[PDB]
């Protein structure tokens, strides 16, 4: 057991997180009296124990799987102190990178450090961001196989400052004249205008994954980046919840309106177009979206995106937003109308240069063609409006594809790129009070990344165990793929949501009525909600999820009714809306089928390479320099799966311990006689001695293996042997000094 | 995945393709011709019988046979070379790829659909196959859970009365007049 007299312990606590405590008295097999820093007893009870704490020494170490007991609040602890006293905004934990971020700028990012690190081994330094740059160009070197730093978190963390670093790394290390780092930067702004928006809980939250690809020549000289983009959230486009806003671009363009150049795109102020009044929350406080615009405007003549084309985008997009104005009127159960002279979509076709007759009829109609013969059918309001937002939808992720097509030209250079570095900036696992399908999509693609990170950290450690000669069957693999089952394949949540889009009279009710058919009792990981029945609950990687369903079919659906199209590619007015649609199911696929397709192209880009894991935790809301909120970021670890990493770490063998330093700290322990000349045999000998259950370690070639726990134990041990010694020999000088105070009064 | 094929027998017309599309590949008269006149030429390149289309456009040579009517299969060797038309040569497609999908009118014959099913898997070989209730189709079609369907084709008529997708069998009516009749 040994909870003994004056061991510490963690206890739960409702204001901070967990609060230290220290036992005291021994446990012996109810309740534990527990001296607390707040009062000398407040008593704790022990139900049908508190967690344990590290001993002194193994606390502040620059790796969270040196400590002996894993568990959150000793992760709590060691990164709070880290960060608050020693201001080391940079931590490992197995093989990720876990950064801080402080709000404050600091003096470590300079060029001297570059240099320290530049051909150093990864263990031999605390951790930084540039050591694992380092470890990518190295491993790039010496090995065909290409390289990612996949960053995860949430957007406010600054993961784009981890990737500004890690290109300022790249070039000063290539000896790089060249000019990528300046245009990498100069492109973030039109990025985030275009991909980014506010959400309940985060302002400029970044909706889709983008990597970028640092090319690098057959010399390692810079070549210039290659940008992609992944997962963008399209239903964002048209749909928004409680004081949500959709992409950025809307507002700052509405916001413009009353600049000269935008007089002919008749916009209004932001609530008076359907696709952003949702939310109910035009204005973020702090920001100027007027002003955010010109700083667009400028990123933009940056990377040379000519005035011409930065006017075709933004009459698009007073396009898009016209477009979600029209209203159609129904005529029948059957079929629709759009009445006399509708405004919205005379002002769309004036701006978009199509006949004002072609686009009225082919909204309201759809045209079947069998090879020999075609029917013009009429369509219900219902499916007229989904097709108005189909189409929105398609221009505005054509748009994107677009404008990241010609960032790509302006950062593409001639020479033959060799191979390259990508860094991988994506979105954390994500919860909140109210859980739709963003967020379902979201924790899918973060499921699909846990599962590659275990890949990887599994086959590393089957390595490093080779390496070590230690049996492989003690490693245990932890493998969610029974969850991914639960999704992605055949009856899954997502193909009877695709299964419910298309068959007739389909409901969010009788969708979930399908869920509970499938897999009420049938997985271990799905679940209903107990007080209702348009809700379930997944078993996530980091946590327990219950998604609403109201609402999911509506955001599901895409069909373009190709004459839509066919009509816009006619315009004739401007030269980007023709470029636009340049190169059928893929406008029969729904979103959700899409970010399937998306992931998989992800994961298949990905696996191809050897990753680099960062993570990012935002310590407080009100950014504060170098204040750490126990609250927040123990949520945050939990969400980008730092906990359940050491979880699955903690059943291994965390602890490593070479022979000649466990010799060094344990020779207190070790008598005399008993130290061989061979330390591997002397130090198997003690081991063996002071810990007898042998299933505690295991006595590699060149290192101890402890398990999570043990080597507390044996620093308890020595600390105790090393406590009688003193008392005793203190004690017998206290009895010799006062015997001759004594001396001195009989004198 | 590998997706399905649909082919609706009907009478008189076959209507053909692969599932998920919005309208069929192959639309053509059920119809076999052979000819009856003596063939004088010689090295012309003489050819059995004919199938559809072909047997549409040499009609004046031939005799046309419907192999179904009233929707029953009544010359199984005729309709077993329609459908190995469809396969091959107007779907060029082999059916022991994927599965194959037929439909059929209500109340009609029961050894009907055990020799399509015999047909489809032993010569065919399709790796599985359904027979589907044609007016339960055209709810599908026309988006609704509750419906009366007055379906008529070339053979036959029937009507059957579905509510929230529960058929109501004792209420099936089938009726033979049809477009070969009103044609005749
Ligand atoms: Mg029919």
């Amino acid at each position: 057991e040994l909870y003994t007299k004056y061991a510490r312990v963690w206890i739960p606590d409702p204001e901070e997180v967990w609060k230290s405590a220290e036992l005291l008295k021994d446990y012996k097999p109810k309740v534990l009296q527990l001296r607390l820093e707040e009062g000398k007893d407040l008593e704790y009870c022990l139900d049908p124990l508190p967690p344990l704490r590290n001993p002194d020494i193994l606390v502040g170490e620059n790796d969270l799987t040196a400590l002996s007991y894993l568990h959150e609040p000793a992760v709590l602890h060691n990164l709070k102190v880290r960060f608050i006293d020693s201001k080391l905004i940079y931590t490992y934990c197995g093989i990720v990178l876990v950064a801080i971020n402080p709000y404050e700028q600091l003096p470590i990012y300079g060029e001297d450090i570059i240099n320290a690190y530049s051909g150093q081994n990864m263990g031999d330094m605390d951790p930084h961001i540039f050591a694992v740059a380092e470890e990518a160009y190295k491993q790039m070197a010496r090995d065909e196989r290409n390289q990612s730093i996949i960053v995860s978190g949430e957007s406010g963390a600054g993961k784009t400052v981890s990737a500004k670093y890690a290109m300022r790394y790249f070039a000063t290390v290539s000896g790089s004249a060249a000019n990528v780092e300046e245009k990498v930067l100069a492109s973030n702004p039109i990025m985030e205008s275009i991909g980014n928006a506010k959400t309940t809980r985060n302002d400029n939250s970044s909706r889709f994954g983008k990597y970028i690809e640092i090319g690098f020549d057959k010399r390692y000289r810079i070549i210039g980046a290659n940008m992609r983009t992944y997962l963008l959230e399209k239903s964002r486009v048209v749909f928004q919840a409680e004081e949500e806003r959709n992409y950025h671009i809307f507002y700052q363009l509405c916001a413009s309106a009353a600049l000269p150049e935008f007089k002919t795109l008749r916009l209004g102020n932001a609530n008076y177009f359907h696709y952003t009044k949702q939310g109910g929350s035009p204005v973020i406080d702090g920001i100027d979206d007027a002003k955010e615009m010109v700083n667009t405007r400028q990123a933009c003549t940056l990377l040379g995106i000519s005035d011409s084309y930065q006017m075709g985008i933004f009459r698009i997009l007073a396009g898009i937003l016209h477009l979600g104005n029209v209203e159609f009127a129904s005529r029948d159960s059957d079929s629709c109308a759009i009445p006399p002279k509708h405004d919205p979509l005379t002002i769309f076709c004036d701006l978009m240069g199509v006949d004002y007759e072609e686009m009225a009829h082919w909204l309201c109609h759809r045209k079947l063609a069998t090879a020999t013969e075609t029917y013009i059918k009429p369509i219900s309001k219902l499916h007229a409006i989904n097709a108005r937002d189909a189409l929105a939808k398609h221009i505005y992720a054509n748009l994107f594809n677009w404008i990241v097509d010609h960032v790509n030209k302006a950062l593409h250079s001639t020479v033959k790129q060799h191979s390259f570095i990508g860094v991988l900036d994506i979105y954390g696992f994500e919860t909140f009070e109210i859980n739709s399908f963003e967020q379902f999509c979201i924790n899918y693609a973060n499921e699909k990344l846990q599962q590659q990170f275990n890949m990887h950290v599994f086959k590393l450690e089957q390595e490093e165990y080779m390496k070590e000669q230690i049996p492989w069957t003690l490693i245990d693999f932890y493998d969610n793929q029974p969850c991914i089952n639960l999704i992605e394949a055949k009856m899954g949540v997502l193909d009877l949501l695709d299964e419910e889009c298309k068959m007739p009279k389909g409901s969010d009710d009788t969708w979930a009525q399908k869920l509970y058919n499938t897999h009420l009792n049938k997985c271990a990981l799905f679940e209903k909600p107990r007080l209702s029945n348009k809700a379930f609950i997944i078993k996530h990687f980091a946590d327990k999820v219950e998604y609403q369903c109201e609402g999911f079919l509506e955001k599901n659906k895409d069909t373009v009714y190709e004459e839509q199209i066919k009509v816009l590619k006619s315009s004739k007015k401007f030269k980007l809306l023709p470029e636009l649609f340049q190169d059928s199911k893929e406008h029969k696929k729904t979103v959700g089928h899409q970010f399937r397709n998306s992931l998989h192209l992800l994961m298949e880009t990905l696996n191809a390479t050897t990753p680099h894991y960062v993570r990012c935790i935002k310590p407080n809301d009100f950014k504060f320099p170098f204040t750490f909120d126990e609250k927040r970021a123990v949520q945050q670890l939990r969400a980008c799966g730092v906990l359940e990493t050491i979880r699955i770490s903690a059943a291994g063998f965390p602890s490593r311990w070479t022979y000649q330093e466990f010799f060094s700290r344990y020779r207190v322990l070790m008598k005399q006689k008993d130290v061989l000349s061979d330390r591997k045999q002397t130090c198997k000998n003690v081991l063996e001695k002071l810990i007898l259950d042998k299933d505690k370690y295991q006595f590699g070639k060149t290192k101890i293996f402890f398990r999570a726990g043990q080597v507390a134990y044996l620093e308890k041990i020595r600390a105790d042997k090393l406590r009688a010694a003193c008392i005793r020999i203190q004690k017998t000088i206290r009895g010799w000094l006062m015997r001759k105070k004594y001396m001195r009064m009989r004198r | 995945e590998t997706t399905a094929l649909v082919c609706d027998n009907g009478s008189g017309l076959v209507k053909a393709g692969f599932a998920g599309d919005d309208a069929p590949r192959a639309v053509f008269p059920s119809i076999v011709g052979r000819p009856r006149h003596q063939g004088v030429m010689v090295g012309m390149g003489q050819k059995d019988s004919y199938v559809g289309d072909e047997a549409q456009s040499k009609r004046g040579i031939l005799t046309l046979k419907y192999p179904i009517e009233h929707g029953i299969i009544t010359n199984w060797d005729d309709m077993e070379k329609i459908w190995h038309h469809t396969f091959y040569n107007e779907l060029r497609v082999a059916p022991e790829e994927h599965p194959t999908l037929l439909t059929e009118a209500p109340l009609n014959p029961k050894a009907n659909r055990e020799k399509m099913t015999q047909i489809m898997f032993e010569t065919f070989n399709v790796p599985a196959m359904y027979v589907a209730i044609q007016a339960v189709l055209s709810l599908y079609a026309s988006g609704r859970t509750t419906g009366i369907v007055l379906d008529s084709g070339d053979g036959v008529t029937h009507n059957v009365p579905i509510y929230e997708g529960y058929a109501l069998p004792h209420a099936i009516m089938r009726l033979d007049l049809a477009g070969r009749d009103l044609t005749d």
